């Protein structure tokens, strides 16, 4: 008996395919989460610049009610 | 005062033991094992380099100009750990009247470093390439000095210790969406080999890998924050580490991932397109405390 290299293919490995494809971002959805998120930022910050504006008329206060320094 | 010498020895440590960190995370990238040979996990090899380069490696100067040379080194070390004293942290090492202007000041002069090396040698072939090197570094800092105003314009003066305050619940990175990913951009500009490379000269790489770990702290300043607490200090060091240690993992993402840009397009990437962006929102970032209430 003959004992050689046995052929096997089975699957064939798929011969080009395509691995490269869109994911997550679509195009127009990124932009109202991008500029989305800059309208959030803005409105959450300039609350707190008013809460300091509590605390600055309050410093300056300090100045005004110390006379005898 | 004996906390200079708790913030120079610490630090130096931490740009030799960047040598274990910059080629294991680097490593794992390239799927290829870093340090392993010279400690339990390659511990002992970042001293080793020390020993390996200061004592024993000898100097062949191409012509040593009576006092240049021997004080490059000077300028390059020394910029890099002044940049150290005005950082706030929890607590500041003698706070100055204005923090930012200092920071932006010693990166100006840390040009220098790379100016006086090209003057070093008397050959005209390694000076056309060290001004092309001064270039990548001088352009860039255009730029940094307007997009630290616009963050600064938003809320705070220019002391560093206010800018921790004014972070109490939310981050910086929000409201300056694309700022941030400028800061990302503009820092890797100063040496740091990712999109755009050109005895003593063991002292020039303790110098510019402690740049690359300033660059990671100051952005953790400026952008991100999360909580204060004046009364638990505890709390505030463990989450500072960890927040600038994961913008180290993005300096060394770009050295890896990334090819060099080309020297005359880093010019069309900045200068023509990125100094319209950042004036744009500059523009933009003037309106901000007039639109609505927002002054320190």
């Amino acid at each position: 008996x003959x004992x050689x290299x046995x052929x096997x293919x089975x699957x064939x490995x798929x011969x080009x395919x395509x691995x490269x494809x869109x994911x997550x971002x679509x195009g127009y959805s990124m932009f109202a989460v991008g500029i989305g998120a800059l309208l959030f930022g803005y409105w959450s910050m300039m609350k707190w610049n008013r809460e300091r504006r509590r605390l600055q008329i309050e410093d300056f206060e300090a100045r005004i009610a110390l006379m005898p320094l | 005062m004996i906390n200079i010498l708790m913030l120079i020895i610490p630090i130096l440590l931490a740009v030799a033991f960047l040598t274990l960190v910059e080629r294991k995370v680097l490593g794992y990238m390239q799927l290829r094992k870093g340090p392993n040979v010279v400690g339990p996990y390659g511990l002992l090899q970042p001293i080793a380099d020390a020993i390996k380069l200061f004592i024993k490696e000898p100097l062949r100067p191409a012509t040593s100009s009576a006092s240049m040379f021997i004080l490059a080194p000077i300028m390059a070390l020394g910029l890099a750990l002044t940049m150290w004293i005005p950082l706030p942290m929890p607590y500041p090492l003698i706070n100055m009247n204005l923090g930012v202007l200092f920071m932006l000041a010693m990166s100006s002069l840390a040009v220098y470093s790379i100016l006086w090396s090209g003057w070093a040698s008397n050959s005209k072939y390694a000076l056309i390439g060290a001004l092309r090197a001064v270039a990548q570094t001088i352009s860039y800092e255009v730029t940094l000095a307007i997009i630290l105003l616009s963050v600064l314009l938003m809320s705070g003066s220019f002391t560093l210790s206010t800018l921790i305050t004014t972070q109490e619940q939310m981050w910086l990175i929000l409201p300056a969406w694309p700022l941030a990913m400028m800061w990302f951009i503009s820092t890797l500009a100063e040496t740091n080999r990712a999109p755009f490379d050109l005895g003593p000269f063991a002292l020039f790489f303790m110098a510019e890998y402690a740049n690359i770990i300033m660059m990671n702290i100051f952005t953790a300043i400026l952008f991100l924050g999360t909580s204060h607490n004046p009364h638990m200090p505890e709390l505030y060091t463990i989450n500072f580490t960890i927040k600038s240690l994961l913008l180290t993992m993005s300096f060394l993402w770009i050295r890896a991932s990334y090819p060099r840009f080309r020297y005359d397009q880093l010019m069309h990437l900045l200068w023509k397109n990125f100094l319209p962006l950042t004036l744009a929102l500059c523009m933009w970032h003037v309106s901000l405390p007039i639109l609505t209430s927002g002054i320190p």
